[PDB]
Formats: structure tokens, C-alpha cells, sequence
């Protein structure tokens, strides 16, 4: 049976389907809700090398697609364009009326490559993908995202929004040796480590593009951050020298 | 059962989303060819965790999602919008879903206001008996 | 409320279409193989304006317009079904989803019969009472 | 909340969310119906030329479908094949299962180009278009539809039909300066009025071809009927001249 | 109606499948990432024919069809998953649709053990009268 | 109405739409059932020259699909291949979600011709295609089946599986002169009768492979039966010599 949360004794509890309560009251369906809460609220690690682990790809499991109400304001969210090394596509498009999560402060746009040894990719821990009011089981190309849970509640009786985009190159996608880059532009990136918050990766952008330390050649420059350089415990609570042209930040 | 909040961490806060299914609309803005695009239906507002109940949630949509998984596994449905209807069903079928005893345990009618009008009418039977 | 008419003109009459969900079929026509097209599966019927119902109809639906809008605006599936099926569950739950006190305004339990029940036994105890 | 309508003092009312009357009864799913009513009957004008002005493109908003269960037999109703001027087509195909309006004496089929400055036909005053049971907020391509609105009700406890095709060019669909030509054939056309009838285009048809006034060359004949001429309140209650041919009708 | 099994033949027994929509998952199968696939989400069970069961219901699936077929003409569904729910809720509403006059055929409030409490509370009113 | 089947008197019964039981008690969505039955156990001949002229095509009539949630294990399935003599395929694609019967011991895949004059193959007697807890009035294309009919029930309180495919070809499918051909091998085939059983069909091809009389050229060989051979009443209760080349078996 699906848990349904009932507030006794001022306190949330899952309402026993055996023991019936003459004094709780619905008179109404507008009483009954679906809620979506995000990972991220309970702690999980929300960088992109540690949440792609956390998805895989599998065959012969058909998706499935459940609808919530109301949701949470995001931190993170993710999109994916990921294609196997022979150019086809990993992640189906996304059905129709399904759209991107609609409140996310930071949106990891991953691009890549990798084997995609499955038809569909879930969540390993169990948990779903959550779009505009509809939690799926799997990921849709191209489409915003944010991993979360879904509860359903018996009520009692009755700063904007900003967004910005974070991109990323990743090889080897969905396995044990996935590799990231944080794209400055087209020819400049910085190799991605676990440990870079959002707010870090938007500095290190805008100090890149300040000090002029951009590729001003045609080729690809990478740049890598060395250990000494630290980075900034939950969301809610320089020198550069030149040794693909690969380089060293500190 | 009790719900006992067993993640790393809680944020304690809930900035939520949602929409709205009759807002009082200004002038001609519930048309869809004049109103608010995909992006511009949201109404937003911010919960604080009076009773616990933030960090209950949190554990609650956690430990729904066994069964949640569960069920959607089993049904051949592509989306599924039905759930809350259902347990709406349910919640009638539990009360009044059979013959409902008078003072049972599982019958929800309280008679007592006519208690009080069935021996609050046996004085004017045996007051009245004059002879 | 109550329905005021307030459109140019009205049309008295209402020459309407339907189906049939359980029609008294004829041998196999029951048999989508052998039954009509999609264009044969309608009914008709004339209704005239008795009690000024086809006028109000006119105006309840344009009326309903509005939250009908506004409803579509905030769901997510495709094609809406279940308008139907949640009002009459609505309609339960305003009478059925709590304690019914009998006698009051709002328990629709009537028990007038069972009153001339136990009214109706005081003299077989207030008659037999000899000694 | 969604009104409902319920009779009560043989008069039909708009059911109170916050007033329980124990007296109504609602035995079966069956009292409870959806229909829907066409504009038609509240004495809108049903021409082409008036009836289009009240549709219009527009993008960002997701297309929305309810269904109806019974509805009115429909004088007028409208089938939309609109390109761009570069060929594209400007209304999306019928989806599954989406029929046309299944009652209508007079069918205007409507062929042309506009700008078409949006991803959806919607109605300009919150309306449906009705097609067969189901009702959307847009208009979908070569399907025949009637303006319409839905109500819901409970209710208590318990000529054929023939249609007629009207077609149409259009230029500049959708704009202010949308022109219309009534179709008589492939060469011979009538500069449309937003008077004409649809008894008066087809008798005008008729004379048309019985007087052989239509085009017997290889280009386009054009008629245009003079202010002189009338035309035949709601629908329930000749010398031709020559002068790309234009001409005179008198 | 009674159920007349009037086929050529019947198999008495059912040998069948079905799904579980809460099975005891074992540690982390209940995840579609890990349990099973399409193939393996069924159970299997034997019924024999005690009662005429399985030829009465062999009988009523064959004359379900006729109404059946019917109500999938005349709907606008593609696929249609409400017809049970909505046999719940006209189940609710031929019981709890109108008012319940207590001891009518048609409403479903048994009385009796609150009979045998007001009528077990006379003897405390007709008892207690010395003077 | 939809009848209901209850359990009264300790026999099966429909519900009286009519007369209300009080003592009847329905406490959980969960005691109402629907329940998919083969038309297998009603007795009816389940080999494919007889199976495949139950079943005919139909334009107009839009097809529907209902759920069902338990059925029963099929000796008999059907899964078919039919395209037109120019080469278009008769039978649409199996839709998003619609897969193959679940529990079928022998399934005859039929591929072949027939002039299929008809947009839906719909049952000639009015059972329903059954899929893996869907019924659909229509053949999906290479997705398996079994014929059957739908109940539904409302409930008091509260060798593994082995398949095997059988493969024909056909001519003339859905029509008078049908003809039908057991697949042995790619160039190897038995002319088809109403009376071969399955078991029969399986025995013959393991004799036919260890005798060897297979197609040794690159022609094809057609063995013929002669009515002498007898074959093994419902389910639950030899010289080769050569005369394309035909053949006889005795
Ligand atoms: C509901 O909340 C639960 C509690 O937060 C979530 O439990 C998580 O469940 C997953 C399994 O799906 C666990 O992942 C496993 O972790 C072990 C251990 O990983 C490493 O970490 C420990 C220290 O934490 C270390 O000592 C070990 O040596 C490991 O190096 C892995 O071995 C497994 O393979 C698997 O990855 C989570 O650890 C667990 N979290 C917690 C906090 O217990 C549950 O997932 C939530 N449900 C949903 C649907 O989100
Ligand atoms: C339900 O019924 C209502 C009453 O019939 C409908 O009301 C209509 O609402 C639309 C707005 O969506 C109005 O359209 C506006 O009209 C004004 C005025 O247009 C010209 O007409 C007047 C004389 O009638 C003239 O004096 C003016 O100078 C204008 O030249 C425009 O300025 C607006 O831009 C807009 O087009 C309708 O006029 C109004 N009809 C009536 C009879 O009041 C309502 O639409 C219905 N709802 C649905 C969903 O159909
Ligand atoms: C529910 O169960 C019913 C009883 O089993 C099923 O009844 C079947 O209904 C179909 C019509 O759809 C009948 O088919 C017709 O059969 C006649 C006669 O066919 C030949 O057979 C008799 C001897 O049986 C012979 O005497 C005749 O001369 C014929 O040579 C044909 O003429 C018709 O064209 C048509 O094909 C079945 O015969 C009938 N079966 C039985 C046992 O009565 C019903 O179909 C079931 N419903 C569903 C939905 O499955
Ligand atoms: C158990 C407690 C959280 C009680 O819910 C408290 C809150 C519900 N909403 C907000 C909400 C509003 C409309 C529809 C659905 C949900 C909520 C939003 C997102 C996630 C979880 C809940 N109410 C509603 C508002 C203010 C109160
Ligand atoms: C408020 C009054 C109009 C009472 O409805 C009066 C009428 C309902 N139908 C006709 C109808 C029939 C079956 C299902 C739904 C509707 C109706 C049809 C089209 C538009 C509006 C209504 N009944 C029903 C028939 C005869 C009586
Ligand atoms: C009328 C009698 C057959 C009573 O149904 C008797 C049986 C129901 N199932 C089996 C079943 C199980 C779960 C959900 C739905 C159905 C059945 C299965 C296939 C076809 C028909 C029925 N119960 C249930 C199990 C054991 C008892
Ligand atoms: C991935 O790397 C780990 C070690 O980090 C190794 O154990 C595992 O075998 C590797 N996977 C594959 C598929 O080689
Ligand atoms: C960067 O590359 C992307 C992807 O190829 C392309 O769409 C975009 O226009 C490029 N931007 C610049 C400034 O070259
Ligand atoms: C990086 O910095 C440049 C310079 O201000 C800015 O234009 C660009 O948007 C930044 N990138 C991101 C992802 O914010
Ligand atoms: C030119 O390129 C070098 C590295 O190749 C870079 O560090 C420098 O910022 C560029 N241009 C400047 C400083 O104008
Ligand atoms: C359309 O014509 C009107 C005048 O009839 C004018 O006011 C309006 O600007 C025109 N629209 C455009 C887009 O030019
Ligand atoms: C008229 O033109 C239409 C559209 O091109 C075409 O389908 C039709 O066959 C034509 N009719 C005649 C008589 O030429
Ligand atoms: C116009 O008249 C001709 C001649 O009778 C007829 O064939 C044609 O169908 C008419 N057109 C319409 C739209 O009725
Ligand atoms: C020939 O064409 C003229 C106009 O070009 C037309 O009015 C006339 O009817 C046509 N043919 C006749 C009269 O036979
Ligand atoms: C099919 O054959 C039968 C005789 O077996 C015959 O009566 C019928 O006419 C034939 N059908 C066609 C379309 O020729
Ligand atoms: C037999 O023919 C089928 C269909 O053309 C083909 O898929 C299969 O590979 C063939 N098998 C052999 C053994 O040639
Ligand atoms: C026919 O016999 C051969 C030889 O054992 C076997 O490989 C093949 O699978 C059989 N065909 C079928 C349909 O069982
Ligand atoms: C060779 O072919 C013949 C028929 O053409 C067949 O009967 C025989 O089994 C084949 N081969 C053998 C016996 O090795």
C-alpha cells in the first residue's frame, strides 16, 4: 500500500490502512495532495561526478510516469546530450508534455560520450527524475531534471527566480573512468573535479575572462586547478602558467 | 507508523512551487491565448519546519518510494494521474463500504445530539401522566 | 447562484447529439466488425425551452468557461477525463467524508421512521405496566 | 472550482460549493453529463471573414483537451488548411483519435497562407473548438471543428442529416487584412463578403454554372457582386459583365 | 441473474497470472534499475472448479462482452483503466447518493445495537421512580 | 450496464443493477477485479486455419483498448506477419506500452500474404485480442496474442514456463482459399491441416530433421501428409517419398 502522510498529535504520520479514524475528515479531494522533494534536501553530494554515478542504463524495464502537484525549488538540476562514440543518440526525447523542471538555480548541462549499455537510464538508488509535475523512471534527452521523491498528504480542512546554465564535456560517460570538463567557451575548459561548488565554477569563469587566460588560438586549452586551491556544509546552510594545450592553475 | 527521519541531512526549509486551479484571474488573463506562457503559471511560497513537519516529508517521500515503485511497476499505464482519486475511494469504501452499525467501532455516525432528543423527550411522556 | 442569460441572442431549441453506452442492439451490430462506422454511432433528440433551461444551459456554459480554462491550464495530462468522476466523488465527500451527527445540517441521515419506531414503543412499556 | 448545473424550482442553477443540500441525490455516475454548446446559439456572427478574426497564433502555451459527451447539431463549422507563404504547414495534424465535429449543415473549408506567427490556433475568447466529443483549446489542421463551450450537469433520476462543403482561398489568414474567395471551381472565384450567407453563396454558385459564367479559358476568374445585391436575424429564426479575369455581378 | 455456462466446452481449472502491486521486495529488486524485467514481474496460481466458479466465470467474461464492447464504442479514450474505479463509486453513491432513511431497503444503517440501548436505558428512568 | 460478478449462495452471479444488497460490503478498490479468459477454454478450435478465419478486416471502426489486470496461461498464442501482395504491411504497430500475451505455451507465428481489405483486423465474433493486461479490439502486427473475453468481479474480503514458436506461411490470408504451410527450415515446409496439433507439428520436424529429409538443393520442398496419418478432445483433457518440389509422407 502507498504510505499516505496524516498529521496527528502535531506530527506528520503515515496513516495505518488497518485502524480506521472516525474524527479525520475529507471532505474534499482538494485536501489530498502529491508533493515532489528533491535529494538534494537531504544531503545528497549534488556535483556532477558524484550525481552521475548515482544513474544507470538498463534494457528491458519499460518506463513509467507518475504525476505531483507541487515541488521544491532546486539548487541543482541537470540536462543531458549524451551519444554513444558512433554519434547515436543515448536518452529518448521527451515525450509530449513532459518539460523541464521548473525551478532551478543551477542547471548542469552535461554533453558527451559514453557506452550506454541500455535501452533506458534509472536511478540506481531507486529514486526519480523529476520533470514539470510528472516523476519519471528514466531520463529524457536534453531535458531538465531533478532527482527527487514523491510523497502524498491528507491536509487539514482549508527575490525572483534566476537560472544559469553550467556546461560540460564528459567522455566515457555512465561508468568507472567518466572524465568532465567545466566549459568556459568552445576552445577553453577546466578539468572537473568533484569538490567545485556552482558559485566556484561561475567565479573561476568570470576571473578566466577577465585575466584573458582564454584560448586565443584554434586549438583546445584545458586548464587544471592543483589541489592547494580550496573551494566553497550544505547549500541551504591566482596564477596561471602554461606547461591541446593542457595548463596549470594556483 | 511514526515517521522517523533517518537522512545525513534536512534542510528545514520548504521553497516550494506550485499552481493554481481557479486563481482569481485579472481581466482576460485565463484566456490561453492571452495568458501566462509554460513558465509563468507557478505561485511560490516558503515553509519553516513548525512541528516537524519539513523534516517528516522529507522522510515520508523517502519511504513512499518502495511501494510507489512498486505499484507503477504493475500497472501497464503510461502516466498515471489517478492515485489520489483512489485513495479518495478508499477512504469512503473504509467507512461506508458496508452496513453501518450504530456505535460500532468502524460506524461513523455519532448520534448523540439525538441521544439528547430521545430521553430528552421521555419528560413529556412520563411528566405528562396526570390522572 | 442562480443563471442570467446575458448573451445577444439564444437559440430555444436544443437539436443535440449522443451515443448510446448500453443501446439494445440489434444481432450483431454489438460487434465492432460488423457495427457502424464511426460517423453511424449518434443519437439525436429535440429539447425545447421548457423552464428556460435551454437558455440557462447557454449561459452555464459560458460561464464554465473560465475555471474550466483555468483547471487546463494547471494540469499536466493531455486529455482530461476524470472531470466527471472527481465531482461525484466531491459530492460524497461533502456528505460521507467525516462524522455524521445525527440531526445536523450537514449529516443527511433521516430518522424519522426509526422516531416513530421508538415513540411508538413507550406503550408497550407505559401501557403494560399493571400491578 | 468548476460550476456545476443542478435544477432547483424548475429553473436550472449553478450548484453552491459551500451549501449541502441532503435533498439532492446523486444515485449514479450517469445523472452527471458534459456538454457541449456551440457559439452559435448566442447570436455570434458565423461567417468565414467575422468567424476567423476570433482565432489566433500565439506560442509558449501547451494545448489543452477535455472531453464532452453529447453536443448540438451545428449550422456552421470550420476546417483550416493554412500554409506559410514559403509551404510550411501552420496548424499541427489531428492527433489519435481526434475527429472531426460529427453535426454540420454547412462545412467552410478554408485553403490560403498567412504569417501564422505562432505554434498554436487558439480562440481569442477563451473558447473551444469542438471536434467529436472531445474539446481543445487549438485548432488542428483539415479537421472540422464548431466554437463551442462545455458545461457539466446533474440531472435527475431517471431530416437526416446532410452537410454541405463551402470552400474557400485565403490570403494573409489571420491578420487585418485577410482576403477571401469563395470557391465556385478550381478557375472561377467570388470575392467573399462577410454578408453572404451560406443558402445565398450556394444559389450563387448555381447560377453560376447554369448561366456558364464560370471560366472557360486557362486563368483565373474572379466575379465580385455588387453592394446592390442583398443577402439572406439568426439562422433558426442577376447580369453578369467582364470588366487574371475580374468582373461584375448586377 | 444467475450465470448458465452455455459454451461447447469449459476447463474447470485456472491455471493464471497476475502482477503484485506491494510484494515483500528483497533488498533492492523493488529499484527498476535492478529488479526485474517486463518478463518477470508475474506470479503464477491454480484454482479448480469449487463452487462452478471457473465455468460461471468463463460464462460471465463471455457475457460481459456485448456491454463491454458497447461502452468502448461510445467512449473517446484510447485506453480506457477507469471502469472499475467507477463501478467503486456508483457502488458508494446507490447506497450514500440521497438521504438514508433509517430502516429502509435502501439504506444501510443498522440501528440495532443502539436500539439495545435505548430501550436497555428504560429500566433506568422506569426503575428508578420510587416516591 | 457492465455486469459485475458476485458471489452469492456459494455460486456466481451478475449484480442486479436494480436491487441493492446491503450486506454486500465492498471496503477496498482492491476486492474489484477485471480478469481476461481464453476463448481456449470455451472449447474452440485453436488451430490457425480455423483461429485466423475468426478474425477479418474492417475500415471505420476506430480501435479500443481496455485494461485488465490477471489472465490465464494460453496453450494456443498468435503473433502475425501479414503484408500486402505489393509489399505493404496489413497490420499496424504494436502501440507505446502494448507488448506480447504473457504466458503462452505455443505461439503461432504466421507470415504470409492476403489482400487485407480493411485499415484494422477486428474478431468476427466480438472477443477481444488479448496482450500482456491489455484487450484491444484490433492485431497488432508481430505481437502476440490470445483470443479472449473480459470479466469483472467484485471479491469477498481477504513447472516453470516454457514457450515454443511454430512458424507458417500463408497465402490468400483472410479470405475463402487460405493456404497454409508448417516451417520446418528456410526451404523445407508441410502442407498445413485444421487437424495437425501442435505436439504433432513439433513431432513431424523432429522426424523430418532426423531422417533427414529436408531440402538438400536450393529449391524448396513441400511435404504433403496423407490423410492416413492420424494426430494427437480439448487440451487439458513413416516413409518419405518425393513425387518446387512436392512430396509425400505415409
Ligand atoms: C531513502 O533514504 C535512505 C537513507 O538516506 C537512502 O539510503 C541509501 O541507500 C543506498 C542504496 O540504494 C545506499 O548506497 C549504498 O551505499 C553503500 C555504502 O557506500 C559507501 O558509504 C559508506 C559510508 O556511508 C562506506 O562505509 C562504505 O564502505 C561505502 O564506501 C554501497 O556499498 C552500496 O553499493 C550502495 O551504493 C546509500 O548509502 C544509502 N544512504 C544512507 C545515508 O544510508 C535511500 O536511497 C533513500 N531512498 C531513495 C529512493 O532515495
Ligand atoms: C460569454 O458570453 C459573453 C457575453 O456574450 C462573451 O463576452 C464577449 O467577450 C469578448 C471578450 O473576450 C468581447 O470582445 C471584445 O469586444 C470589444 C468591443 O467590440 C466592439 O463592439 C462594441 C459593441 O458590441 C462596440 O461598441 C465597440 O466599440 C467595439 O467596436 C472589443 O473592443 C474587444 O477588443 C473585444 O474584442 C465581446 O464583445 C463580448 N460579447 C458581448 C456580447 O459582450 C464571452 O466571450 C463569452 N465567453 C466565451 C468563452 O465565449
Ligand atoms: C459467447 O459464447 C457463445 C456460445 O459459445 C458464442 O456463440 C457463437 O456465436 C457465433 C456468432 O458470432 C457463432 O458463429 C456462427 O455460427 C453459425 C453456424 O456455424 C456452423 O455451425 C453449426 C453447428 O455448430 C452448423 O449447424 C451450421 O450449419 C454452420 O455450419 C454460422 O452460420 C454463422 O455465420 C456464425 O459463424 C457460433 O456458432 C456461436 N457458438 C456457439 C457454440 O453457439 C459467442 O461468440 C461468445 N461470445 C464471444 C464474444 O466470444
Ligand atoms: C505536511 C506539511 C508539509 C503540510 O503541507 C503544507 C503546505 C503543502 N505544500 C504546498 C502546496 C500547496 C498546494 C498544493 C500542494 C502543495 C507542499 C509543497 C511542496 C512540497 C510539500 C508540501 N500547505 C499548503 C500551503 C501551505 C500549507
Ligand atoms: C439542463 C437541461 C438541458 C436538462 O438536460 C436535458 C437532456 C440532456 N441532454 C441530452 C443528453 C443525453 C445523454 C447524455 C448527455 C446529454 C443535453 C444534450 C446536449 C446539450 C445539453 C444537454 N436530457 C437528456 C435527454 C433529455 C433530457
Ligand atoms: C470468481 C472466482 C474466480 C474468484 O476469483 C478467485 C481468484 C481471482 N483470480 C486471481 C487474481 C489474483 C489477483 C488479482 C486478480 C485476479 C483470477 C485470475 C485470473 C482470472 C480470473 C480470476 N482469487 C484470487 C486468488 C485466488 C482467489
Ligand atoms: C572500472 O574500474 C574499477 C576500478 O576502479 C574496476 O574494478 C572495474 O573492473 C572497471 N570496470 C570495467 C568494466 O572494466
Ligand atoms: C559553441 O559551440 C556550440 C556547439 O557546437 C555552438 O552551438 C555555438 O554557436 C558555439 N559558440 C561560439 C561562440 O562559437
Ligand atoms: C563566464 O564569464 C563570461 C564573462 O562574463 C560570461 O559572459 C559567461 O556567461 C560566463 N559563463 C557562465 C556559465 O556563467
Ligand atoms: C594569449 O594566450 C595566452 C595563452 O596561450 C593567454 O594566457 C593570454 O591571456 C592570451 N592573451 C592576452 C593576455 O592578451
Ligand atoms: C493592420 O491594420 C490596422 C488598420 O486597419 C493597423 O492599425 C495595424 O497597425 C495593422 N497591423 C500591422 C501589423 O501592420
Ligand atoms: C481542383 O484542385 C484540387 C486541388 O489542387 C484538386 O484536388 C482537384 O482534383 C481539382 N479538380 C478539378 C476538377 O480539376
Ligand atoms: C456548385 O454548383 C454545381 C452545379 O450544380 C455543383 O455541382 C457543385 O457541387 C456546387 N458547389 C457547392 C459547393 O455546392
Ligand atoms: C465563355 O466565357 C465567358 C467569359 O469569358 C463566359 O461569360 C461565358 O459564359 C462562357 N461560355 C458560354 C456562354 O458558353
Ligand atoms: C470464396 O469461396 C466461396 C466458396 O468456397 C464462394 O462462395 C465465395 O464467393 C468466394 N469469395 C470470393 C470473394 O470470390
Ligand atoms: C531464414 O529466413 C529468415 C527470414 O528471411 C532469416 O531471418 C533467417 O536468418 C533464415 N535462417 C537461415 C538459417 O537461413
Ligand atoms: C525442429 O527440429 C529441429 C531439430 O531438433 C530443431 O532444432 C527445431 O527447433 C525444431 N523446430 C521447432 C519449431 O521446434
Ligand atoms: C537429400 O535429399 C533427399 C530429397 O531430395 C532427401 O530425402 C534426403 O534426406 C537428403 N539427404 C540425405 C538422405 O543424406
Amino acid at each position: 500500500s502507498i504510505p499516505l502522510g496524516v498529521i496527528h498529535n502535531s506530527a506528520l504520520q503515515v496513516s495505518d490502512v488497518d485502524k480506521l479514524v472516525c474524527r479525520d475528515k475529507l471532505s474534499s479531494t482538494n485536501q489530498l495532495r502529491s508533493v515532489g522533494l528533491n535529494l538534494e534536501g537531504n544531503g545528497v553530494a549534488t556535483d556532477v561526478p558524484s550525481a552521475t554515478k548515482r544513474w544507470g542504463f538498463r534494457s528491458g524495464v519499460p518506463p513509467k510516469v507518475v504525476n505531483y502537484e507541487a515541488g521544491e525549488w532546486a539548487e541543482n538540476c541537470y540536462n543531458l546530450e549524451i551519444k554513444k562514440p558512433d554519434g547515436s543518440e543515448c536518452l529518448p526525447a521527451a515525450p509530449d508534455g513532459i518539460r523541464g523542471f521548473p525551478r532551478c538555480r543551477y542547471v548542469h548541462k552535461v554533453s558527451g560520450t559514453g557506452p550506454c549499455a541500455g535501452d533506458f537510464a534509472f536511478h540506481k538508488e531507486g529514486a526519480f527524475f523529476l520533470y514539470d509535475r510528472l516523476a519519471s523512471t528514466v531520463i529524457y534527452r536534453g531535458t531538465t531534471f531533478a532527482e527527487g521523491v514523491v510523497a502524498f498528504l491528507i491536509l487539514p480542512q482549508a527575490s525572483g527566480y534566476y537560472s544559469t546554465t553550467i556546461r560540460y564535456q564528459a567522455t566515457g560517460f555512465g561508468t568507472n573512468e567518466t572524465e568532465y570538463l567545466f566549459e568556459v567557451d568552445n576552445l577553453t575548459y577546466v578539468q572537473l573535479e568533484s569538490r567545485f561548488t556552482p558559485q566556484f565554477l561561475l567565479q573561476l569563469n568570470e576571473t578566466i575572462y577577465t585575466s584573458g587566460k582564454r584560448s586565443n588560438t584554434t586549438g583546445k586549452l584545458i586548464w587544471k586547478v592543483n589541489p592547494e586551491i580550496d573551494t566553497t556544509w550544505a547549500f541551504w546552510e591566482l596564477s596561471f602558467t602554461v606547461v591541446x594545450x593542457x595548463x596549470x592553475x594556483x | 507508523e511514526a515517521i522517523v527521519n533517518a537522512q545525513p541531512k534536512c534542510n528545514p526549509n520548504l521553497h516550494y512551487w506550485t499552481t493554481q486551479d481557479e486563481g482569481a484571474a485579472i481581466g482576460l488573463a485565463w484566456i490561453p491565448y492571452f495568458g501566462p506562457a509554460a513558465e509563468g503559471i507557478y505561485i511560490e511560497g516558503l515553509m519553516h519546519n513548525q512541528d516537524g513537519l519539513i523534516c517528516g516529508l522529507r522522510q515520508l517521500a523517502n519511504e513512499t518510494t518502495q511501494a510507489l515503485q512498486l505499484f507503477l511497476r504493475a500497472t501497464t499505464e503510461l502516466r498515471t494521474f489517478s492515485i489520489l482519486n483512489r485513495k479518495a475511494i478508499d477512504f469512503l469504501l473504509q467507512r461506508w463500504g458496508g452496513t453501518c452499525h450504530i456505535l460500532g467501532p468502524d460506524c461513523c455516525i455519532e448520534p448523540a445530539d439525538w441521544t439528547k432528543n430521545i430521553t430528552d423527550k421521555i419528560d413529556q411522556i412520563i411528566h405528562d401522566f396526570v390522572d
